[PDB]
RNA sequence: CUGACUGGGGCCUGUAGAGCACUGAUAGGGCUAGGGGGCCCACCAGCCUACCAAACCCUGUCAAACUCCGAAGGGUCCCAG
RNA sequence: CGCCUCCUAAAAGGUAACGGAGGCGCCCAAAGGUCCCCUCAGGCGGGACGGAAAUCCGCCGGAGAGCGCAAGGGUAGAAGG
RNA sequence: UCCCCCGUGCCCAUAGCGGCGUGGAACCACCCGUUCCCAUUCCGAACACGGAAGUGAAACGCGCCAGCGCCGAUGGUACUGGGCGGGCGACCGCCUGGGAGAGUAGGUCGGUGCGGGGGA
RNA sequence: GCGGGGUGGAGCAGCCUGGUAGCUCGUCGGGCUCAUAACCCGAAGGUCGUCGGUUCAAAUCCGGCCCCCGCAACCA
């Protein structure tokens, strides 16, 4: 990891909950990352959000 | 002097000195030869003493084949130093050679100049020698 | 050419037994046979002499046979300079690729031929430092075949 | 397919004449075009301009064939050309596409070179495949000096069937291929 | 040296004869269209149908569904229900899939 | 590429523009027009391709031009400099071949100044 | 072919000012080129348009003899 | 009763030795892209190598970090003592 | 001074020295998943600008290319595009 | 059961390269077309579909040829498990069991399982 | 044993952070001067000590070799 390749919180955007860490390049990929991932609390897959870790 | 002009690797380890010569022991390019009879590491320098001979004697005649090659680093740590700290440096080049190698032929000479020069180059190396003459059982080969 | 050699018959004999006694352990093969034979050693040594995997030694076997044959390998003992063992290879009359001495009117003492054991020649003649020749502009008697390629340089 | 003047003319006058001229026993033996395929070896184009896409509407218009663009393979500095930027247009000719251009190549196009003393005999394969340079593309009749705005000239590989180079000069002279020497 | 043909064929066939199933393996020639199930554990063929052995002609499409139930129905009746669908170097498309739909009508399970 | 190979500029009048084919001067352009029948000074650009035609078809029939005139040119110059004809050294050592003086100019045919240094003055 | 990405190639008559049709297929219906295959002096066999020279320099020098014989 | 060790059987390995097919080194010779060398020429060519220059060929070799090869042994499992 | 690769290491594994050599402290939003298709390097021949090397064509070419970066292993019947 | 072909395995080149010969009834291919399905970073080349006039030219199948490639003994040796000696050493030798690699002789222009189409 | 340096003719930048060789003087050409210096207008000259590697690309990054300055060598 650098301040380049940063690490980054997945959150659901249902109930606004953090599931999943991960990293990005936010200079190769500055948009926030929006991928679909399972959500444990929703129990059905979900349009996950980057928020600041 | 005789070194390989590239290197994969600079150092080398010490060898073994087992068995007879694995190949070139057979007369196969000149009519006479010089064959080592006991093993060892043999300098570029030794090689070239034993060169020089033969040419002085030839006076600059005949033809002379050298069959061993020194590409074998030969290392050596710096005077009055303590052991360890790694490797010495590389300070000279030797050939491993083993009973039965042709080190040396020589051609285009009475048979005469070649016996007595070989016989002079056998003086500038560090182990006993044979001259020998191309044989069928070496034509065989 | 040619040339008489005793030869004899082995089995379970020690090669160092054999050799111990001065004798010389051998093989005798073709396509259709193969024997564990032994030579003299001294006495092969003069015969060897001349005859070079060049000319035909006979081998009158003790059965009465006399067998034709070539000399096609002598692995020597590296540290005494001294023949280790012998093939001959039995002459029948198949072909068979085989050195052919040369002798000019000189990289080349010889030459590989494809050659019938009743067209196995003495010689082959070259003509007249440094300008060199070729196998292809060569002689080639009658029944002799250029086994090279005729790039190699003489 | 639909017939043009080159096509009926390779059946009529040259593949009677082919057989004439060297034997052949099946009716495949004889020579064919296999297809005709063009490059424009751009470069000029690498990152200055998007200027393929003027080449390219030309190309299309001089073959009736869109050209698929082709990318750097790999890098080169002295090119100032890294890996993968689209330096040529090249467009494979086919069938009765093939026929038409060709017609047009030989009828208008090459008489249109100035200083036009006839196609370079040696350019040959060794294996009967033809290939020749241009450097104007306002040679072609669908293409006006005033529609242009860069001269681009282009490679034009003609690839045939024929084994060897005499057969497919053959085909290709009797085609109406103006040979120089 | 390989072609893009028999690579594509050991690149599907590899695939599916790593997964344990009968092997439903189809061959096409430009006039017809031939199959045999067949057991690779032992390199040996269960059942098999073809244009050339039905001796049926007409649309190559339609005629590839009518082989696919007339395998599938020799299949069943050897007790064969699971299978592995070879297109081999084919696209799934076409007669390959006319073919393929025919045998899941009759009954094979892919 | 029309006349001859050349397309000369149209918006300019018929006389000029012929003179921008290699091979056309002033003297050529008012020939052909005449023995043509085109209006020497109708512009370019109000020319039937009758009229292109009938111009185009003297202009490169008359004299060589544009490619061709340059080889004749060039095959001239080298049997000169092949000969070894004294022109023939001019044109090989890219020098005047018209009895024009060197020691200063001739700098159209020897090109930008290769200034070197120059002997020195004492102290 | 691929739809919507080449120019529609149609019947077309390619004329070349000696007069010369040509009738093939192009994107354009009708072209009016200045030289053809039918007129250029290489493929007129051997146009030789003002050069026949052959040279006739430089032994054609001639004109005349007037040095004594 | 499974133990050390031992018998048979299977598998696993890349050392010794050897080899030069790969990576390198490497002697002499043939043939030969880039020239040096150079009677010449640069008008456009050339031309000749008792010299270095890959590649290929032939002869002959070297290697812990090379292997087309490859033991004896070693290990492991099973059965038996 | 931790980590990775190779050698040393004595053909299982492991194996030391201030022994011989290298590299890591990242990266990728695709350089990930799957389905589909494709197969290189290089050599020779041909081709406008165009060259030893851009792009195009033919033939030869089992893998010597490629697989982000060390090395090793592996790999086109793909892990490469 | 035997020959031919088609398909699919197994051995993993004794199966490959090259040269040649041969095959179209059948089967396979090329081929005939591009309406349709589907397709080209362009191209009906490929992929795909509809066909059945032609050709075995290509490819493929089957043969022959040992130039290459590949395989490859026997014999001898190297080395070595174990047991012993020798040499100041570098190193060497003996007994017993094991035993290469290179090279030689020689081999090889495949062998075969299963299903299908045809043939006798 | 440790450290620094090598690039137009001289003395120094550029290296760190890969693509672009820069500054002063000198050298050369021209002016001003009766002439010279100074001064003013222009121009040329460096493949970066060398070899090898990484790289599309090396003065620049990594290794050896040459060369040149500097430091250190203590307890005994
Ligand atoms: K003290
Ligand atoms: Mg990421
Ligand atoms: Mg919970
Ligand atoms: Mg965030
Ligand atoms: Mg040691
Ligand atoms: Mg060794
Ligand atoms: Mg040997
Ligand atoms: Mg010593
Ligand atoms: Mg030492
Ligand atoms: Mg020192
Ligand atoms: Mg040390
Ligand atoms: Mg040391
Ligand atoms: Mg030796
Ligand atoms: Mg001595
Ligand atoms: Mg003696
Ligand atoms: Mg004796
Ligand atoms: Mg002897
Ligand atoms: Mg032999
Ligand atoms: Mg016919
Ligand atoms: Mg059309
Ligand atoms: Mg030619
Ligand atoms: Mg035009
Ligand atoms: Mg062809
Ligand atoms: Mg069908
Ligand atoms: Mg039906
Ligand atoms: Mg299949
Ligand atoms: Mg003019
Ligand atoms: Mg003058
Ligand atoms: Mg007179
Ligand atoms: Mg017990
Ligand atoms: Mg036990
Ligand atoms: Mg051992
Ligand atoms: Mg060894
Ligand atoms: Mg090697
Ligand atoms: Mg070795
Ligand atoms: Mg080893
Ligand atoms: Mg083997
Ligand atoms: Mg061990
Ligand atoms: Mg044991
Ligand atoms: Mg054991
Ligand atoms: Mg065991
Ligand atoms: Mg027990
Ligand atoms: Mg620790
Ligand atoms: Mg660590
Ligand atoms: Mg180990
Ligand atoms: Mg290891
Ligand atoms: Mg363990
Ligand atoms: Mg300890
Ligand atoms: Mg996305
Ligand atoms: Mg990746
Ligand atoms: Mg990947
Ligand atoms: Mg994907
Ligand atoms: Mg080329
Ligand atoms: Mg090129
Ligand atoms: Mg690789
Ligand atoms: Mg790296
Ligand atoms: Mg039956
Ligand atoms: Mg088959
Ligand atoms: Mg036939
Ligand atoms: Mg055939
Ligand atoms: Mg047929
Ligand atoms: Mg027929
Ligand atoms: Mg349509
Ligand atoms: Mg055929
Ligand atoms: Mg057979
Ligand atoms: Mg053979
Ligand atoms: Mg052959
Ligand atoms: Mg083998
Ligand atoms: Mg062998
Ligand atoms: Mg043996
Ligand atoms: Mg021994
Ligand atoms: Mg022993
Ligand atoms: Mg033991
Ligand atoms: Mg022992
Ligand atoms: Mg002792
Ligand atoms: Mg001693
Ligand atoms: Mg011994
Ligand atoms: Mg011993
Ligand atoms: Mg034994
Ligand atoms: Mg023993
Ligand atoms: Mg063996
Ligand atoms: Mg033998
Ligand atoms: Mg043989
Ligand atoms: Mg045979
Ligand atoms: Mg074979
Ligand atoms: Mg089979
Ligand atoms: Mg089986
Ligand atoms: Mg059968
Ligand atoms: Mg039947
Ligand atoms: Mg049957
Ligand atoms: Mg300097
Ligand atoms: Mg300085
Ligand atoms: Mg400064
Ligand atoms: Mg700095
Ligand atoms: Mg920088
Ligand atoms: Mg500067
Ligand atoms: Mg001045
Ligand atoms: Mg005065
Ligand atoms: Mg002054
Ligand atoms: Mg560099
Ligand atoms: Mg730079
Ligand atoms: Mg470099
Ligand atoms: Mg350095
Ligand atoms: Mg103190
Ligand atoms: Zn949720
Ligand atoms: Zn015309």
């Amino acid at each position: 990891a650098s301040e380049v390749r940063i690490k980054l919180l997945l959150e659901c955007t249902e109930c606004k909950r953090r599931n999943y860490a991960t990293e990005k390049n936010k200079r190769n990929t500055p948009n926030k990352l929006e991928l679909r991932k399972y959500c444990p609390w929703c129990r059905k897959h979900t349009v996950h959000r980057e928020v600041k870790i | 002097m005789l070194m390989p002009r590239r290197m994969k690797y600079r150092k080398q380890q010490r060898g073994r000195l087992k068995g007879a010569t694995k190949g070139g022991d057979y007369v196969a390019f000149g009519d006479y030869g010089l064959v080592a009879l006991e093993p060892a590491w043999i300098t570029a320098q030794q090689i070239e003493a034993a060169r020089v001979a033969m040419v002085r004697h030839f006076r600059r005649g005949g033809k002379i084949f050298i069959r061993i090659f020194p590409d074998k680093p030969y290392t050596k740590k710096p005077l009055e130093v303590r052991m360890g700290k790694g490797k010495g440096n590389v300070e000279g080049y030797v050939a491993v050679v083993k009973p039965g190698r042709v080190m040396f032929e020589v051609a285009g000479v009475t048979e005469e100049q070649a016996m007595e020069a070989l016989r002079i180059a056998g003086h500038k190396l560090p182990i006993k020698t044979k001259i020998v003459r191309r044989d069928a059982y070496d034509e065989a080969q | 050419m040619e040339y008489r050699l005793k030869a004899y018959y082995r089995e379970g004999e020690k090669p160092s037994a054999l050799r111990r006694a001065g004798k010389l352990p051998g093989v005798m093969y073709n396509r259709h046979l193969n024997r564990k034979v032994y030579v003299d050693l001294v006495e092969f040594d003069k015969v060897f002499r001349q005859a070079s995997i060049h000319h035909v030694i006979v081998l009158e076997l003790p059965d009465g046979q006399s067998l034709p044959t070539l000399v096609r390998q002598v692995n020597l003992d590296k540290r005494r300079r001294r023949p280790e063992h012998v093939d001959f290879f039995v002459l029948s009359d198949e072909p068979v690729e085989m050195y052919v001495p040369l002798r000019f009117v000189e990289i080349h003492r010889d030459i590989l031929v494809k050659v019938s054991p009743r067209n196995i020649p003495e010689f082959i003649e070259v003509d007249v430092i440094g300008d060199s020749l070729h196998a292809s502009d060569l002689k080639l008697p009658p029944g002799v075949e250029l086994a090279v390629s005729p790039e190699e340089t003489i | 397919p639909l017939d043009v003047a080159l096509k009926r003319k390779y059946y009529e006058e040259v593949r009677p004449e082919l057989i004439r001229r060297f034997g052949y026993q099946n009716v495949w033996e004889v020579p064919r075009l296999e297809k005709v395929v063009i490059n424009q070896g751009l470069g000029e184009a690498k990152e200055d301009a998007r200027i393929l896409e003027k080449a390219a509407q030309e190309l299309a218009l001089i073959t009736g064939q869109k050209p698929a663009v082709t990318r750097a393979k790999k890098s080169i500095s002295n090119f100032k050309l890294r890996k993968g930027m689209p330096i040529g247009l090249r467009v494979t000719l086919r069938r009765d596409r093939m026929w038409i251009f060709l017609e047009k190549l030989l009828n208008v196009a090459l008489p249109r070179i100035r200083d036009f003393r006839g196609l370079n005999p040696n350019s040959f394969d060794g294996r009967g495949n033809y290939n020749l340079g241009l450097r104007e593309q306002l040679i072609f009749p669908e293409i006006t000096y005033d529609m242009v705005d860069a001269l681009r000239g282009m490679d034009i590989a003609v690839v045939t069937t024929a084994e060897t180079d005499e057969e497919a000069r053959a085909l290709l002279e009797l085609l109406g291929f103006p040979f120089r020497k | 040296r390989l072609t893009a043909y028999e690579r594509r064929k050991f690149r599907v066939r590899n695939r599916i004869k790593r997964t344990g199933r009968l092997r439903l393996s189809v061959f096409r020639s430009l006039k017809h269209i031939y199959a045999q199930i067949i057991d690779d554990e032992k390199g040996v063929t269960l059942v098999s149908a073809s244009s050339l052995a039905l001796k049926l002609k007409g649309n190559k499409t339609e005629v590839a569904r009518q082989v696919g139930r007339a395998l599938a129905e020799k299949a069943l009746a050897l007790g064969i229900k699971q299978v592995a669908f070879d297109r081999g170097p084919y696209k799934y498309h076409g007669r390959v899939k006319a073919l393929a739909e025919g045998a899941r009508e009759g009954g094979l399970e892919f | 590429a029309r006349i001859a190979g050349v397309e000369i500029p149209r918006n300019k009048r018929v006389d000029v523009a012929l003179t921008y084919i290699y091979g056309i001067g002033k003297a050529r352009a008012k020939e052909a027009l005449e023995k043509t029948g085109i209006n020497p000074a109708t512009r370019v650009k109000d020319l039937t391709e009758a009229e292109v035609v009938r111009l185009r078809e003297y202009v490169e029939n008359t004299w060589k031009l544009e490619g061709e005139l340059r080889a004749e040119v060039a095959a001239n110059i080298k049997r000169l400099m092949d000969i070894g004809c004294y022109r023939g050294l001019r044109h090989r050592r890219g020098l005047p071949v018209r009895g024009q003086r060197t020691r200063t100019n001739a700098r159209t045919r020897k090109g930008p100044r290769k200034t070197v240094a120059g002997k020195k003055k004492a102290p | 072919m691929k739809e919507g990405i080449h120019p529609k190639l149609v019947p077309a008559r390619i004329i070349c000012g000696c007069g010369n049709v040509i009738e093939t297929y192009s994107t354009k219906p009708e072209i009016y080129v200045e030289v053809c295959s039918k007129c250029h002096p290489f493929y007129t066999g051997q146009q030789r348009f003002v050069d026949t020279e052959g040279r006739v320099e430089r032994f054609q020098r001639r004109y005349g003899d007037s040095y004594r014989k």
